[PDB]
């Protein structure tokens, strides 16, 4: 109901996030959010440790699985309001695009 | 709060 960035303060978040680049060698810190404007069902949880060596696609694969989205049903992931590559790793669009909060804010939307 | 991925 709330863009995750405008829920918390800052601080609340480059904290966490700092906290989890300790606990988590290989992991990644993801926000994935519902696209305002699509019909597609809004997921339950949107905070996601990503193992480094994951893909796009395949988080998208977990995206899915997530709000019970059937495959004639189409998604889409978007960084910075761009459609990352499906074959790239997580990690690789982290270090490239994540927030200056430490985390990797990835929107969703098929519609 | 946070859901990791296997």
């Amino acid at each position: 109901k709330s863009t995750f960035k405008s829920e918390y303060p800052f601080e609340k978040r480059k904290a966490e996030s700092e906290r989890i680049a300790d606990r988590f060698k290989n992991r990644i810190p993801v926000i994935c959010e519902k696209a305002e404007k699509s019909d597609i069902p809004e997921i339950d949880k949107r905070k996601y440790l990503v193992p480094a060596d994951l893909t796009v696609g395949q988080f998208v694969y977990v995206i899915r699985k997530r709000i019970m989205l059937p495959p004639e049903k189409a998604i889409f992931i978007f960084v910075n309001d761009t459609l990352p590559p499906t074959a790239a790793l997580m990690s690789a669009i982290y270090q490239e695009h994540k927030d200056k909060d430490g985390f990797l804010y990835v929107t969703y939307s098929g519609e | 709060s946070w859901q990791a991925i296997q």
